[PDB]
């Protein structure tokens, strides 16, 4: 299910991301010694957080945001999350010619495109498998050929069976909604809603 | 002592005991995930150069495994001297047999 965006739905202009926050959370075990060397331990997953802040609402926008959070909490599916400052279009063609060879399961995808795509995607961009929901970040992207070398910041969190098909663009966050425990917001006199925020988490 | 019956032996151990109840002294401090692999009863050379230690002897008396790559140790002071035998003479001629609760013949 997405989330309610000025890109399908511009009629509710409120309804757009006033401020986006893409939190960092990769739990670890970080010790100093008294020799000077700080040394960390890593068990936990990384998710991606999301937190979205909101204007003013009217009646109709609050209206259709609230039927469809209603609507994630009756049915127990998973909100997704598009941000526009990552749908930039390097990557374009087909994703099923594409082969990845399987047993990948450290931090970097190895693909052959098979000279099926063009363009190339640039470090810092947001990178997913097609069998996954995870979302990974291109930290690094090295191209010999036709074979391309993609480094990704999270470690692989499935091993690639060759099946798998990149994908780099339209690429949504499988959150799900945090704070919704107490979810409410407060109507004032002059008709319009306020203190709406939602707190979202990765929930691959 | 139970299981001993050889009075030699029990000699030495008690004297071992002895030399042992004069090292007491405990030392607990952590260490990192390596130096995996420490069990109670293995030889340690503690040097701290603040105090009067270089390759001071201890020997393990409590270690403590953590999942995040902890090592909790307490140490046992112990001595050189502890594990020499010093010299002992014979009680062979001190033993008592009982001869007694029987009747003597005339």
């Amino acid at each position: 299910m997405r989330l309610p965006d000025p890109y399908t739905n511009p009629e509710y202009p409120g309804l757009g991301f006033e401020s986006v926050n893409l939190v960092d959370n990769d739990p670890m075990i970080r010790d100093e010694l008294p020799n000077g060397k700080v040394k960390e331990v890593k068990i936990s997953a990384q998710y991606w957080g999301i937190n979205i802040s909101y204007p003013e609402l009217f009646p109709d926008e609050y209206a259709f945001l609230d039927s469809r959070l209603l609507e994630y909490k009756r049915t127990g599916d998973y909100l997704d999350v598009l941000l526009p400052q990552y749908e930039a279009f390097r990557v374009r063609g087909d994703t099923k010619s594409v082969t990845i060879p399987a047993g990948q399961k450290g931090s970097q995808i190895i693909l052959n495109t098979n000279g099926t795509l063009t363009g190339q995607p640039k470090a810092g961009d947001l990178f997913k498998l097609s069998t996954h929901p995870k979302v990974y970040k291109i930290t690094n992207f090295s191209s010999s050929g036709n074979v391309w070398n993609i480094s990704l910041y999270p470690d692989l969190f499935i091993t690639t069976t060759g099946s798998e098909k990149p994908v780099f663009n339209g690429i949504l966050f499988r959150t799900k909604l945090m704070n919704g425990d107490s979810f409410g917001s407060t109507l004032n006199n002059n008709g319009t809603y306020s203190g709406i925020s939602l707190s979202l988490r990765e929930s691959l | 002592f139970a299981n001993i019956t050889n009075y030699y032996t029990a000699r030495s151990y008690a004297d071992r005991e002895l030399k042992k109840s004069r090292y007491s002294r405990t030392l607990s401090f952590s260490v990192p995930y390596k130096f995996i692999g420490i069990e109670p009863n293995d030889p340690i050379a503690f040097t701290y150069e603040r105090y009067g230690w270089k390759d001071k002897f201890f020997l393990v008396d409590e270690v403590e495994n953590t999942r995040d790559g902890k090592i909790n140790l307490v140490l046992q002071e112990y001595g050189e001297d502890v594990f020499i035998n010093s010299e002992q003479v014979d009680n062979s001629g001190n033993d008592i047999p009982d001869i007694s609760n029987n009747v003597l013949p005339p």
